[PDB]
DNA sequence: TTTTTTTTTTTTTTTTTTTTTTTTTT
DNA sequence: AAAAAAAAAAAAAAAAAAAAAAAAAA
DNA sequence: TTTTTTTTTTTTTTTTTTTTTTTTTT
DNA sequence: AAAAAAAAAAAAAAAAAAAAAAAAAA
């Protein structure tokens, strides 16, 4: 099936930033930790997208833009900053 | 290192139960920093669990321990 | 502080709704698992208030309606049920203010 | 039998980051039923988890093992 | 007294429009700016009112319209450009007075 | 962020030495915005001298330099 | 001790929109006395300005604290 | 430039009048101060130029008088009385000008 | 003479304040220098009198006041700030 | 300490061609003042040219050196 | 510098006019006696300078004229006499100016 | 037989106060006059006090006994 | 005194006489020459004044005619050749 | 340029033994002449002194040389 | 001690324009006499100023200052 | 020249009085001394000669007397009451 | 005015008797102050010669009278 | 040629100390005196090199240093005086 | 004929800055010789002098005008 | 003083040789001659003592003898040859 | 009494003249 | 050293605009 | 057909009333 | 804990002024 094809891709990049956190701290993750990473991902995206869904929809629309994303992170403050500034980064074009 | 600008778009697309949704551009390579911040610090808590009740390494139990925290952040 | 004063004010009514269940059920609560239930929906009343922010500023407007509202019970699909039959009685208690002012002849 | 109308108001003016932010009448009354719904499911919630695991009486394990769920739904 | 509180009432407007500003050119304001930019406007609506009276008086009228305004605001040409184009989104208010006002067929 | 008919109103009949004087619709709407334009020019050109001089905030000696370039333009 | 007719007549006509507009001979002898009390006005009220707030300088500072009503007057 | 001309002749008459003012205080005016009256009475000029055209067409005259003068000096009441008192003189001097012309019989 | 007699007494008081200078530096003068200083005191008069009544002449009134007085000290500027600080005290009687 | 003022009126009397001149009581008093500095700087003047030569006292020969610069002083 | 210079050519119609009076008198000058009233020339000028600047600010004009020069020759009387005479026969080198002016009648 | 013009002019427009003072005709020719008697009569009275005092030429001793008259007369 | 009121309006003149001769080369003439020259042509005159007085006597006049000068200034040939010239000058005048 | 007659009168008469004497005009004249060469060849003597002992400015030390020379043949 | 006779005979012949003139013999014993007194006095005049201003013997500067004195003499 | 040699017997008669000179006081001239008297005698000599002949010529003679003499010696008086007396003690022979 | 340090050397390269010598650095600038000291003296005693005999410059005669002690010295 | 240079450039220095020397004394330099003071320090350099090669031969040593030099200044007090005291102070430099 | 010998020896240690310094007697018979014949050549060329210019005794200017050469001789 | 006692007994010797100078070309000395050759050899005895510790010391030794001696005269001619003649005569002592 | 046009008189502005002051040249 | 130009201000006459008296109407 | 006045009819602004939200007192 | 006033804004109806239709003249 498409959707377990794309899950495999997913892990692969899960791979990709677990491992720049490997050489931060100097030290060893197991690979079952990697796996369950690719799974939530996968999970989570499904509330974020079925959430930016209806934040859309609320929106008199039917396409994503940066208001909903933002809507959706509100909860942790740390990551509330991260990512407006960021997003002055993605705002040079 | 890392998300592709494609991966989150495909991600995103399969999961959209109004098919009219496309994602601009921006906001597609917004994701992949959205992205980041979630699994790293899924990660980093997963260490700094590992540590706390003092370990060799970083396994499934600790992960689950910072569970609660992180489905609080997203 | 004038918080600690409302805080306990959540408190007392949590006591008072969770007895109805502890009756319901057979099985008594811990009274930690009251005083957590209260802190948390203190918690959520954070949450609460930012998402409706930015609901109503959406909008376009700042007096808050039950869309912006049935709208953050979203999540679980067994309250956005429950809240849509409940604003229809809200439809129903809406009758009762043409009954209240009465019209010409 | 639950919430007091002006309670809810005032802790809703607790978290408001514009305190010009409004709530109308039919929208508090349905605050109501929300947090009414909210607290009875974490009432039912932790004795389906206390009968679960065959309890006398429902301690903070049983609750405890039902906090993640709650907040999803929310 | 009664100028003071219209003093006030000026006040909060001009502390909405600072931080907007604020929000523009990502640099806040000093609290004693926003106290300095409202006595100005206190002080230069005299010279509106007084100018817009002598306009009425000068164009032989009592009520004052659009025409003596835009007079008013006569000096730069940033400005000048400005006010004659919201006067055709102001007709447009006067539209919706089209849509208000009975035409008998 | 539109300004309001009634604020407007009011304020005019402050300075009226004539109460016959009155205030046509439209004249009103457009009194609406001289002062927005008024006031985004006051606090855009104070803004533009603090960045002149680079100050690290917007101050009263600023203002007081574009003091008697803001007479001249209303 | 007033201003030069000939300065002030060619001041004024430097602004005429119709140059056919002149200045009469007693027209010019108002203004040579107008813009004597006018700039007497400046200097005065700027004088007490600075003794006002108690310097040694009257400073441009202080001018421009009686700039708002002095144009006002004028 | 010939503004530029006119406008140095200027520095010369605020010069003048600030130097018999700076001897009646027994304090000195300073170099900024006699510049800034200088551009400051320069600056004016534009409002009263203007101002008085406005008045002059508006009293359907191609020249303006005497009135539109006192109309432009209308706004501090001691500097409208100074006005008046100086303007009898001036017209007991004009009184001299008809007398310069030789009378009939 | 009477004239002779006011050369008399501005040598009287002329004897008088050559003497606070006596005091004040330990140099004092001879008694043909106090009568030198006298001398000039009464022949300068004369030109201060022609002095003080061309000005006032000048300004037409008949009694002199304190602008054409001040503006005899004019020559050394040093007497001059000096002779401006004594007028505002005298004045204010 | 210094000069009888009926005296410098006299003075002053004696040297009018018309008396109807007239001294003010404020330029008298300024006077008094002007004849003090007048012949205290004749002998200062007489003191600093003695110093310069080491003389004694202040001998004629001194005050004549001072006559000079006294009269371009006045 | 600047006034030097303009004190050297003063030194030379000094020597000059010093041996017109050598001339009258066959008895001889120190050329320091000529020094002397060389510089005394110079600084008298100031004096007569500084006063003729009081003068002509205090008659309203800022061209000088023969009285307010005649008003600094009045200390010994017989240069005041002097003076006034010939005053009225360099008056006649204008009258001149006249005759030689093309008088057309 | 005395001063050049223009030399005098330089001369005195060197020490003055207002540069707005200008000199007519005739008050520059009578300080030609006025100079040539000015020196003149230093000279004069310098060999009068040479010859009284029976000097074989005119020194310097003689020339400051004679300042002192030139400028009371001046 | 006489002589000395006199030989200070003869040292005037003969001080402008070496003027002239110091002009003449550029080379100029000390305070002491000048002095040394003006008392003797003061002396010189004395010479004159006697002479003259002898001749006139010695041809039984006692007012001296223009003979007695050339009599007297007959020392110098080319002298008395160019004051012989000064003589015609004198003879038209 | 030269000898006054009035001045050679008055110094002869005061030689004279005899005061009867009086001098006729004619001698006086040609005297004027005399008295001019002897005091300019006194003069030029001097010059060529100094010049001919390369002196720098014609002194005592060369009138001196002059002096003995002059005197024989006067 | 003194002058030969045919020395000065000789010499006085050589310089007489007419030489008809012979002269007797107690004349000419008679200018022995003179010329001895006009050596003598020319010499003791010289001693006489070498003396005054002290010098080291009679030499030339001495002399040719009372070089004068002896011509007016002869 | 005869004027030379001449010169050499008035260089040497006057050398002698020199000398007799040098012994009065005990202290000589120097060599340009000698010379200068020489030759000022001579120039003495053309003042003596001239005058003579005009005297004999006044007195309508040729032959000269004792008069002419002493009246040259009219100058320094000193001289004329020495000189007197001499021509007494010549008017013996 | 300080003798040239490339001068004194070639000077001295010149006229050497042994072709091994060179001359160290502040030798040479010690012989630049020995030459220097030469010609100031040479010069200070050629001026005193002139004015003993009191010439109006420096002629040979004078220096040369002081150039045979000027050897011995140096 | 050049030696006839070097003459000519010892004397432009020469001339620069002598110039120094005409300001001090109020008296000035002739050509000659120029030209002879120039001649002498071009001859004098003979004869201080050659007495500096003996000396600098005669301590074993192929090039001179400062004691040569310094005893090149030796039968004077006052060279001695001032030419140490020099000595002293381009050590220094 | 002349010089002793203990004049010349003790003159000698009158300037010696070191009096260890000890002379020997034939050194001692020689420097008899020496200034014997310098006293003897100071004298001839001062007598040559006041006989070459022809002075009238031996004079010290004749003296001085050998010191000069004869200190260079010596 | 110690000084002008030498100088006396000097003054002795130097008068000898001046006075039997006096004796072969029958010429007499002034006596300011005298004593300028008193006080000259005096002096001089400082630059011949001064100079001859200075060669005396560079020659290896303290005690003057014949050769420093013998170089102090060798500057006329006449000089040298006088001396080495007399020191053969009196080196046979 | 009402309504319209031409000639002369007077007023204010702009340009030019005329005079005064300062520098450069022969 | 002496004379004219260059710059600046002031004043006088020409340009511009209105008001008075004479002409024509309703 | 041309001229002027009064009645009725409609339009736009200002004040006041009436409703809604917030905050305090009893 | 419950109710009402206080504050604000909106909307409603009367005030203000013009333009249409009918009445009398040119």
């Amino acid at each position: 099936s498409y959707q377990q094809r794309l899950k495999a891709a997913v892990h692969y990049t899960v791979g990709c930033l677990c491992e720049e956190v490997a050489l931060d701290k100097a030290m060893q993750f197991s690979k079952q930790t990697i796996a369950a990473i690719s799974e939530l991902t996968f999970r989570q995206c499904e509330n974020f997208a079925k959430d930016l869904e209806m934040f859309a929809r609320h929106a008199k629309r039917t396409t994503i833009n940066t208001e909903d994303v933002k809507l959706l992170a509100r909860r942790s403050n740390s990551l509330l900053k991260y990512i407006t500034d960021k997003s002055e980064e993605i705002a040079q074009a | 290192s890392g998300f592709r600008k494609e991966l989150v778009s495909r991600l995103l697309h399969l999961h959209f139960k109004d098919d009219k949704t496309k994602v601009s551009g921006d906001a597609l390579q917004l994701m992949v920093e959205l992205l980041k911040v979630f699994v790293v610090e899924a990660a980093v808590r997963g260490v700094r669990q590992a540590q706390a009740e003092d370990a060799l390494r970083v396994d499934v139990d600790q992960l689950e321990k910072v569970l609660p925290q992180l489905l609080l952040d997203f």
